[PDB]
This record gives structure tokens, sequence and C-alpha cells, in this order.
């Protein structure tokens, strides 16, 4: 059992929810008609796969996972596409009108026409579950929909399935090919309105992907696939512990409890390597001590901070393919006796390991090459406060003007949330302040 | 008491910024030579920035910024607008001029001569801004104070040094209508006092005339190009984390073209001052560039932007 | 999705069948209606601006309007006159004889209804209508105030569509008709109300255009029209050919309008090459379409649009340059408010090409002119007997004066405000 339902909100979350999918197949041996050959129970079965895919009496493996939008055309792309046929069409849910770039849109005006139905279609997946341990929800932080729609549901799913665990994967915004000025205001009201609803959110900053992408791939000027189909590399690390079994394989659960000290503190920094073009690869074979190195440069990092001018609260690193123990140990000894890693006095500094043997995957006509080891370091620093900081004071420039504010007014919205919002995260610095200093 | 020592006797800025100094009380002049100064009124021609801040016990402040003579010579100025990125070839507030070393009208300079015929060749403005009555050219001068923490200073009042004949466009060997400098003209006087005037009057002139202020019309170009200018030579001469410390007053000279926009000219490294502002503009000084290093026991405007982009 | 034009009056509807005429040559319709392009990007969003009708036939969504009958005449008989629906003509007989009271209080109110049938009966037939553009002039008597009319019913039946007016100011090197500064200002103190959107399009600075830089001795209206209608090809772009982006016309004006009443752009065109040479000239004086400087003031906000194949790269950088080296003219409270496109479709006989939108605080300029031969004529009264015959009084033009007035005062206002 132990399944997960996943869902896609706004075009980011669906266009990402297509590079997890197509990724999912590719691991796991499932054709474009959702056939398997290699799995010889029909029509059902408790394999470790089976936790992200249910099975049809035609032998058909779906997806468990429902994709949600407030216009058509981004999941009319899904429906006329290469995987069609993967999804059964009541999990591909549009309204007509979007939400304009405007939090107050997505969250009340348009939001609560279609809320009622994406919530039925969710308990229809709820109901196939024999012990359905929570939910992943893929949006960003910028856009009226990924914004205010996400906060309504997440608010509804609070009251509806209790304490059920629900976890975020959230595009934190950046000029480079950000659309929107609004995209501080949207930021700061579905983050304090999401907080108290949610268990672990993992932040990933579109400028340090755009970097990373032309650093390492030399692609001159990325686009949404290069940006996506790395970020889905950096999801199937995570829950590849979730989609595989294996002896030194570790459950993500067991990872949470270690990621968050307090209820507020549940941000993790990803970090991911290697990212190397084929062009590069060619006669270079990186060893798990290169891979484990690159892990604490911050060029590689998903989000842009500088965690030795913070300190740490958990460490742990998530290995797959042609690891051993042996090597995993002396690098970290390595490590350990080169490095800025700083712990506060409150908490242990051993590392936690985890190894899947299953290899790598790439998509075909990629930018990424095949390799034989991979790695994802999971750390709770206080570095990553600063990202709130940069959103923060851009926030702040505007609202003192008041600019724009008239567009959420005119849809029902008071000043009083805007500065209820602003307040909320001015605690949540101080309390990653507080967090870092010694005892007494 | 601070100790001080002038080593510029032609500076009439700083005779009258000494003369303040004194009757505050608290400041002791001493002998040319005496290394134990607080502060260097310091020469123009080979300031010897190597012997300052070497005296235990001392915090020594020089009224000269080592390498401004970059911005404050005409060939310097070229080559650095045409070298540096943030300004470049194509900069578009600075006139078209070529190094030369020993509508086609040019000017030649470093005794000038302007021909359409044939040191720095610059491209002559064939189209000023014309003062009514008398049909005449005109050049603005500002003057910006550069504190120790890299401040840029606008002071308020500016100047118009005019000229008081009509402009000829067909007589560019006489220079008497085409050159606004304050020695050339002394029809002097005829219009306003000394060929001066000031923004007050202009600005209600072009109330008048053109329906606009000085403010928008001019002024905000005058701000981006100073702030410009200063803000790229920053990293070449910042005296922060040095040993010693520098100020420094400059004057920055502007031509107004008939479309309301705004050209750089010259800039000065040892300006002087109109007559009647000179008490108020050396207090300034005082007040914002020596007082601020040494404590004792606003008629400028700040320039700053920080654009998020 | 669906827009809804409408063309009002002599002006409006030269520059509607002018910009007709461009943009169904952009995508590969003829006169019939009939499609006979190469290239599947040309109907692939045909539907915002076209209908289809039967025989795969493209009918534009476009209601014609005027009291003067003649210049459906006109219409009917240009060159794409047969492919409008014969219905969408709306004409009386009057006139107005360039005497806004007439457009707006009597004779444009006895037509309004019948306009009012057509515009609903497109409407109603909308998968899901974004709102509407209107063409017009402000200095006439028709499409001032007839129009602004229009745009108060409209908002009563469709109070949450968008309304987008391109409003063609008056200037005397064009028309030396007396009466145009009241025109004017009536009109704009109904714009500030009732629109999201309006692109000032200045007929000084057309004139200026074709006079000092064309070097044409003798500007006619088919002049200055074609400069017209390749700035409003160029702004309606980014909607109607797929490509990159994702919008609708309210995400744009929620991206373009920081204060609902300062939403009076001035556009810009160039050239009239290299990316850097197209990037310096579409930010020069010279190339506004409105006669102000904009370093005389500072922008809000920016839109760039470039056409035609190039670096995208290279488009970056000189976004990032020209931003970086003239950082005075961007309010510094307002992050990342210049946004920057790119169609690979280039326009007609160019390989490369630019257009401008830009809300700048110098636009106040504009309404300074205006303001100033307003108040030349109301000292003394002058004509004023031909508006007050209609019903009017005196202080409906106090208050029209005195609102373009506090329009000025707040783009002082926030050309002035800092951030510390
Ligand atoms: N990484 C990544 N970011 C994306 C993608 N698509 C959009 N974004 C980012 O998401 C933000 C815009 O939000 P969208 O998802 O486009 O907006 P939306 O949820 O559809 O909301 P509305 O369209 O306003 O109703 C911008 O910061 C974009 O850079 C994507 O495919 N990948
Ligand atoms: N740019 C441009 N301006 C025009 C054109 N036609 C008229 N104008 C301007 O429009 C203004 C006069 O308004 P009109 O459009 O003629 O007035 P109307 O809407 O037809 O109303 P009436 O003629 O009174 O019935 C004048 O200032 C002209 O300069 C044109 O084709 N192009
Ligand atoms: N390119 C140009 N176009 C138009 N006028 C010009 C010009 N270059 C110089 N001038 C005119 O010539 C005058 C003097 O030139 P110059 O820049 O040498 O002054 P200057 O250095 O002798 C005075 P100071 O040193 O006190 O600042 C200017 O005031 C200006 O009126
Ligand atoms: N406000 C605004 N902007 C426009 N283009 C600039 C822009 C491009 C890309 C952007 C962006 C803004 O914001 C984020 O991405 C066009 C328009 C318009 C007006 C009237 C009729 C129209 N028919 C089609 C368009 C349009 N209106
Ligand atoms: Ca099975
Ligand atoms: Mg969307
Ligand atoms: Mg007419």
């Amino acid at each position: 059992m132990r399944e997960c339902i996943s869902i896609h909100v706004g075009q980011a979350g669906v266009q990402i929810g297509n590079a997890c999918w197509e990724l999912y197949c590719l691991e796991h041996g499932i054709q474009p008609d959702g056939q398997m050959p290699s799995d010889k129970t029909i029509g059902g079965g408790d394999d470790s796969f089976n936790t992200f895919f249910s099975e049809t009496g035609a032998g058909k493996h779906v997806p468990r996972a429902v994709f949600v939008d407030l216009e058509p055309t981004v999941i009319d792309e899904v429906r006329t596409g290469t995987y069609r046929q993967l999804f059964h069409p009541e999990q591909l849910i549009t309204g007509k009108e979007d939400a304009a770039n405007n939090y107050a849109r997505g969250h009340y005006t348009i939001g609560k026409e279609i809320i009622d139905l994406v919530l039925d279609r969710i308990r229809k997946l709820a109901d196939q579950c024999t012990g359905l341990q929570g939910f992943l929800v893929f949006h960003s932080f910028g856009g009226g929909t990924g914004s205010g729609f996400t906060s309504l549901l997440m608010e509804r799913l609070s009251v509806d399935y209790g304490k059920k665990s629900k976890l975020e994967f959230s595009i934190y915004p950046a000029p480079q090919v950000s659309t929107a000025v609004v995209e501080p205001y949207n930021s700061i009201l579905t983050t304090h309105t999401t907080l108290e609803h949610s268990d672990c959110a993992f932040m990933v900053d579109n400028e340090a992907i755009y970097d990373i992408c032309r650093r390492n791939l030399d692609i001159e000027r990325p686009t949404y696939t290069n940006l996506n189909r790395l970020i889905s590399q950096i999801v199937s690390s995570i829950t590849a512990s979730l989609r595989f079994d294996g002896a030194l394989n570790v459950d993500l659960t067991e990872f949470q409890t270690n990621l968050v000290p307090y209820p507020r503190i549940h941000f993790p920094l990803a970090t991911y390597a290697p990212v190397i073009s084929a062009e590069k690869a060619y006669h270079e074979q990186l060893s798990v001590a290169e891979i484990t190195n690159a892990c604490f440069e911050p060029a590689n990092q998903m989000v842009k901070c500088d965690p030795r001018h913070g300190k740490y609260m958990a460490c742990c690193l998530l290995y797959r393919g042609d690891v051993v123990p042996k090597d995993v140990n002396a690098a970290i000894a390595t490590i350990k006796t080169k490095r800025s890693i700083q712990f506060v006095d409150w908490c242990p500094t051993g590392f936690k390991v985890g190894i899947n043997y299953q290899p790598p995957t790439v998509v075909p006509g990629g930018d990424l090459a095949k390799v034989q080891r991979a790695v994802c370091m999971l750390s709770n620093t206080t570095a990553i406060a600063e990202a709130w900081a940069r959103l923060d004071h851009k926030f702040d420039l505007m609202y003192a003007k008041r600019a724009f504010v008239h567009w959420y007014v005119g849809e029902g919205m008071e000043e009083g949330e805007f500065s209820e919002a602003r307040e909320d995260m001015a605690a949540l610095e101080k309390d990653y302040e507080e967090v870092g200093v010694d005892s007494v | 008491m601070y100790t001080f020592v002038v080593r510029d006797e032609n500076s009439s800025v700083y005779a009258e910024v000494s003369r303040l100094l004194l009757a505050t009380g608290q400041w002791k002049r001493l002998r040319k030579d005496n290394p134990r100064f607080n502060l260097m009124l310091g020469e123009r021609n080979r300031l010897p920035f190597g012997r300052l801040g070497h005296e235990p016990g001392l915090v020594q402040l020089v009224n000269y910024y080592r390498g401004a003579d970059k911005l404050c010579r005409k060939a310097s100025l070229v080559k650095l607008i045409k070298t540096s990125p943030e300004l470049s070839e194509s900069c578009t507030w600075f006139p078209e001029s070529y190094v030369i070393y020993p509508g086609n009208v040019w000017i030649a300079k470093s005794g000038i001569l302007i021909s359409s015929e044939a040191h720095v060749i610059q491209k002559y403005l064939e189209k000023p801004l014309l003062l009514e009555p008398g049909h005449r050219k005109f050049d603005i001068r500002s003057w910006v104070l550069v504190d120790h923490l890299y401040n840029i200073y606008l002071y308020r009042e500016g100047v118009l040094r005019t000229s008081s004949e009509p402009y000829n466009s067909a007589n560019f060997q006489d220079k008497t209508c085409h050159l606004t400098n304050h020695c050339i003209q002394k029809n002097y006087g005829r219009y306003e006092e000394g060929n001066e005037m000031f923004f007050e009057e202009f600005n209600q002139y072009l109330m008048d005339a053109l329906n606009t202020t000085l403010e928008n019309s001019i002024l905000l170009q005058i701000k981006h190009i100073i702030r410009s200018c200063l803000m790229c030579i920053e990293p070449a001469i910042s005296t922060k984390h040095l040993h010693y410390q520098s100020f420094q007053l400059f004057g920055f000279d502007f031509m107004v073209d008939e479309e309301l926009k705004v050209w750089l000219i010259e800039v000065n490294g040892a300006p002087a001052c109109a007559q009647k502002l000179y008490a108020e503009l050396c207090q300034g000084i005082v007040d914002v560039a020596i007082s601020s290093v040494f404590p004792l026991a606003s008629i400028f405007i700040k320039l700053h932007h920080h654009h998020h982009h | 999705r669906e827009i809804v034009h409408i063309q009002a009056g002599q002006c409006g509807n030269q520059i509607g069948a002018k910009f007709w005429e461009v943009i169904s040559d952009e995508h590969g319709i003829d006169p019939t209606g009939s499609y006979h392009g190469d290239s599947d990007l040309q109907l692939e969003r045909i539907n915002v601006y076209y209908n289809e009708a039967a025989g795969n036939k493209y009918v534009p969504r476009a209601i014609l309007v005027d009291l003067e009958p003649g210049t459906m005449d006109s219409v009917r008989s240009g060159p794409f006159g047969q492919i409008f629906r014969p219905d969408n003509f709306v004409f009386g007989q009057s006139g107005a004889g360039n005497n806004w009271a007439k457009g707006h209080y009597t004779e444009g109110a006895e037509l309004v209804d019948s306009v009012l049938d057509v515009v609903r009966k497109e409407s109603e037939s909308c998968d899901c209508l974004q709102g509407f553009q209107l063409t017009h002039s402000l200095g006439g008597g028709t499409g001032s105030g007839m129009g602004t009319l229009l745009i108060s019913k409209i908002r009563e039946e469709y109070p949450d569509r968008i309304m987008n007016t391109f409003s063609v100011v008056p200037s005397p090197k064009v028309s030396d008709t007396v009466v145009e500064p009241y025109n004017a200002t009536l009109s704009v103190h109904q714009l500030v109300e009732n629109t999201d959107e309006t692109y000032c399009i200045d007929n000084e600075a057309l004139y200026d255009i074709c006079f000092r830089t064309l070097k044409l001795t003798t500007p006619t209206y088919g002049d200055l029209n074609h400069l017209v209608s390749a700035t409003m090809s160029g702004v309606t772009t980014c909607l109607r050919f797929p490509g990159q982006l994702n919008a609708d016309l309210r995400k744009l004006a929620v991206n373009m309008v920081p204060f609902p009443r300062l939403h009076f752009f001035m556009p810009g065109f160039a050239p009239l090459l290299t990316v850097p040479e197209l990037t310096q000239q579409m930010f020069d004086a010279k190339n506004m379409m409105a006669a102000c400087d904009p370093r005389h003031g500072r922008y809000l906000t920016v839109a760039a649009v470039f056409r035609g194949r190039m670096s995208m790269k290279e488009v970056d950088e000189q976004m990032l340059n020209v931003q970086n080296k003239n950082s005075s003219y961007f309010v510094e409270w307002i992050p990342n408010n210049v946004k920057t496109a790119v169609c690979d479709i280039p326009p007609r006989g160019l390989k490369m090409s630019a257009t401008f939108i830009g809300n700048s605080t110098a636009i106040q300029e504009l309404f300074k002119r205006i303001s100033e031969q307003f108040t030349a004529m109301f000292r003394r009264k002058a004509f004023l007997h031909w508006y007050t015959g209609e019903g009017m009084d005196e202080m409906e033009f106090t208050e029209a004066e005195s609102n373009m007035n506090d329009l000025v005062s707040e783009y002082q206002q926030y050309q002035d405000a800092t951030a510390d």
C-alpha cells in the first residue's frame, strides 16, 4: 500500500508534472500506452511502483495524479500529446478563464467556481487506495493560479483529510524568466496562507536552475524544457525511495523526521550532482568522491544562498546507482576534514545516508549525459532565510506606494490581508534567527 | 584642537574654508612643512600622496582624490568615455570626439579654433538653445562635493554663464558670440550682472516662455550624468579601507540644445565659485566634508539610486 | 479568446480600415475571407480577431459606426471592403459638425441603442470574450463624444470585461479647426474614469516624423496612418501569433497599470540592422508617437516587442545594457518593470523591427499642451454657445479642466517619489 497522490497546479505545475511522469515511465519500463510487460501480476499488486501507479484489468498502469488549470491550453497539450493515453480524462480538469497573475482571482473569484469538482475527483482517487500516505503538490509561487488556487486547495485538504501529510514542490521567482511585476505580492500571500497546512516544502529557484543549465550544459539560452528535465531528475531522486525496494534504501518519511525540528522550520535546501554534458562525460568517469564533494559547492544548489554563513540542523545524502558504503564513508571522512560545516549546538552532526541501486535514467534527445552514479543532498540550514529576505525587500518597495494593490482590492481583498501576511513573514525571519543562537 | 595646513595660495574656495576653520576656535593652522596635521589643503600639482597616512595617532584627511585627473583632462576624459563599458562609444549625452596627436562644423581644443575644414576634435553644437532677448548662447555650471564615504552631493545653486552677443552661424572666427567664458566677455553686463543668471530667474523664464520647469526639463539629465561619471571611476579612486581619506569639490559644465537635451562639455577639478555664493558653499564644505570626520564639541541634494533589475 | 473591435467617426474608421488591411495581410486572408497561406502559425489564434463563416470564410469581428454616411461607402469600396459583415454597418444621416455635445448627448444618444444591438449580437456568440478595443479621434465630434458614450454604456453591460482605446490626440499642425481643445479635454475627462488602457497617438508627433525624418514636405493623412497601422500591428502581435507567451488582455493590463488613473501610454516604433541599433533607437525621443521627451520624467512600466529572426541571448543582453546605462529614468520602487517579447514573424517589408509601449510621467507634457489651449479659449468663453445650446453647463467645462490638472499633478507626485 502506502500510496501517494500527486496534484499539479497551473502552467508550471502541469509542465513539471509532464516531465516527472515521462521520467517515471522510463525508469519503470512503462510504455506510453500504459502496458508494462515485466509486470506479471495483472490488474493489481503491491510492488513498490504501485505506490505511484494503479493497474486496470486490461494491464494499463495509470498515474495517481490530478492536473488542474483555470485555462485550457496547457492541459490541452497533454490531451493531444505523446502521453494522452496514460491518463483517464476525468484526471485532466480545466476552466475557461485564468487568474491573470492575480492571487485574489485564483483564491476567490475564479477559484471558487471549480474547487468542489477538483476535490471530488481527488476523492475518487483516494477511494482506490488501501493505505493512503499523503499528497505531493506541484506549483509556482508567482502565477495567479499556482499561488491562490493552491492556497485554497491546501486549506480544503486539511479539512477533508485532517493531518494526513502534504508536501510541496514550489517554483520561486526569478527576473530572467519572470513575466510579472506582481510576483512578490503573490509569493508572500501564498506563503502566509499555506504555512500551517504544509508539513514539508522543497523550493526551486529559477535563477539557480538557469545558471546551472548555462554553466554545466553549455546551453546559451535555456528553455522551460531544459529546466523541467533537470527538476524532474531532482524529484526522481527524492521519490526513488518510495518507488523502488531495497535493503540499503531509506524511507523519505524517515528523512522528514530528521529534516523538520519545528513545524514552521520545514524548508530544505536541495543539491544535485553530477550535471554534465555528453561531450564532457566522455572518457571522464566521476567517482563517489567527486560527486559528494560537488554537493558542498554552492553553485550546485537549487536555491541561491550561502550555507557557509549559516548553521546546519540536518544533512542527508541520497545516493543512486553503482555505490557501496565503503566509498561513501571515505568520502564523508575527507569532507569532514576539509570543509566549513558547523552545526547548531542542540543537534548531532552525523550525516544520514541512503543508497538505491537502480541507476539514473535520462530522456532521449536530452542534454544530460547518462551516468553510472548520482547523489542528492538535502540539508536544513538557516542560510535559506536569505531567499525570504530578498523577496520581502521587493514586497516592501512596492507596498509602500500601494502599487498594483487596486487590482487585488477590486476582486474583494482588503489591505489588512497584505499587512497580516507581511507580518507573518517578518516573524518567520525572526524564527530562523532564533534557532541558530547557542544555548545557555 | 584639530590641526591643518594650507599648501595652495591661489584657491579662493579654500582661503574662505581656512578663514572659517580658524574662526571656529577649535582648529589651529600649522606651517606648510609640519607633518603633524589632521587635514591637508593640498597643491594642485604633484601633491605628495605617498607621504600621507604614516603618522601614529593622527587621522589624516586631504581635499583631493588621487586619480581624479583622469576625469579632468580632455584627452583622458575622451579615452575614459570611449573605453569604459558603463559609458561606451555610443553614450548619448557626450559629443562625438576624437583624440589627435601632433552639418560638418567641428571644434578643436585642449586659443581655440572652430571650422568645417581643418588635442581633441569634438562635434560643435550647431543648434544651441538661445535666450531671449538677445538671441544668445550660454553654459550651465554645477558644483558637486564627494565625501570620504563616496556620497555625491549636488549643491542646489547653479549658475548660467551667458553670452551677451547674438549667435552667428556664419562667423566662427569671431569668438565673442560663440565662447561664454567669463574672462572673454569682460556688451558685458547689459542684461544681467556679470553675465551671470541664477536658477530662480531661469526657472521663471522656462515657465513663462516654454511652459515647463528647470527641474523637469533639465535637472534630471544633469543628475543622471554626474552620477554616471562618478560611479564609473569609484573603484579606481575610492579611499574606503585606505590608510588616509579623501574628499573633493568638482565643477561640471553643461550645454543645452534647442530641444532641451543636456550635453556634458567639461569637468573641472579645481573650480572657483560665483562670488555671491562663496559664503554659503564654503560653510557647506566644512559641515559635510570636514566636521563629519573631525566632529566639533541642507544645501545639497544627495544623489543615490539603487534600481532593481 | 475573442476580441470585439469598434471604430467610430471619420478618423476612427480610416485607421480601423488600415489596421484590418495590414493584419489581414499578415494572416494570409484575402478580401473574400479565404485562407491561402503557407504556414499553420497563421490560423492557430486567428479567432481572436476573425469569425469563421460557412465555407471556411473569415469575417472580421468588427463594428463600424458614424453619424455621417459616406465613410461607410468609402470603406465598402476600399480594397477589403467586401470582407466586413453588411449588418455591422451602423450609420446615421445628420453629422455632428465637430460638436462633442452632439456626439455625447443628442444625435449620438439616439443612435447608440442601435449600435449596442450589434455589439450584443457579436458578444453573445463569443466562447470567452476578453474585451473591446475602440479606434477614434479625440478632436472631432462623433468619435470623441459618442465614442465615450459607447464606452460608458458598454461598461454598464460588461463591467468585468477589459476596455482599451487607440485615441488620436489633436494638433494645430494637422487641423486648424479651432474648438479641438474643448473636445479633447471633455473626452479625456471620461477616459480617466472608464478605460483600462489608452494608447496616446499624437498628430503632432506623426507630423514631425513625416516631415523631418521621412522627408515628406506635405504630409497627407495616408502617411500618418501608415505609422499608426504599423504601431497597432506591433502592439497586437503578442496576442496574435503562437509564441512562448500565454496571456490575455487582463494579464497584460495587470502587468502595465500600477494605478487605475495612470493608464495613458506613449507608443514608439523603430526603424523609421543590429539589435543594439534597434534598442538605442526605440528609446530615442524622436521615435515616440507622443510628442514627449522621456528624459523629462521617469518610467513606471515598459513593454518592448521585437519582430524578425534574431538571437534571444543578444536581445536579453541589450535590454539589460539600456537599463544599466539609463537607470535614473526608471523608478526604483518597482523592481523588474521592463518586459520583452520576441515574435519570429516580421512585418511586411522589414527583416527586423521594434514596437515600444511606455507608461511615463513625461506624458504630462502632452496633457499640459492641450490644457494651455483649453484655457486660452475658456477664459474668454469663446464659442461656448455651441455647447450650452445643446443643454450643457459651464460647470461641466470647469470640472473637466480641473480633472486634467489633477492627472498632471498625480504624474508629478509619482515622478518625485523616492525609496528612502
Ligand atoms: N521552472 C518552471 N517555471 C515556470 C514554468 N512555467 C511558468 N513558470 C514560472 O511560473 C511563473 C508564472 O506562473 P504560471 O505557472 O505561468 O501562472 P499560472 O499558475 O498558470 O497562473 P495564471 O496563468 O495567472 O492563472 C513565472 O515565474 C514563470 O517563470 C515551467 O514550465 N517551469
Ligand atoms: N492621424 C489621422 N488623423 C485624422 C485622420 N482623419 C481625421 N483625423 C483627425 O481627426 C480630427 C477631427 O476629427 P474627425 O475624425 O474628423 O471627427 P468625426 O469623428 O468624424 O466627427 P464629425 O466629423 O464631426 O462627424 C482632426 O484633428 C484630424 O486631424 C486620419 O486619417 N489619420
Ligand atoms: N562642442 C561644443 N559645442 C558648442 N559649444 C562649445 C563646444 N565646446 C566648447 N564650447 C564652448 O566653448 C566654451 C569654452 O570651452 P572650454 O570647455 O575650453 O571652457 P574652459 O575649460 O576654458 C572654462 P573652465 O576651465 O573654468 O571650466 C564653452 O563655454 C562653450 O560655450
Ligand atoms: N497592456 C498591453 N500590452 C501589450 N503588449 C505588451 C506586452 C507584451 C508581453 C507581455 C506583456 C506586455 O506583459 C507580460 O508579457 C498589448 C496590449 C494590447 C492593447 C490593446 C489591444 C491589444 N490586442 C492585443 C494586445 C493588445 N496591451
Ligand atoms: Ca502488477
Ligand atoms: Mg496560466
Ligand atoms: Mg465624419
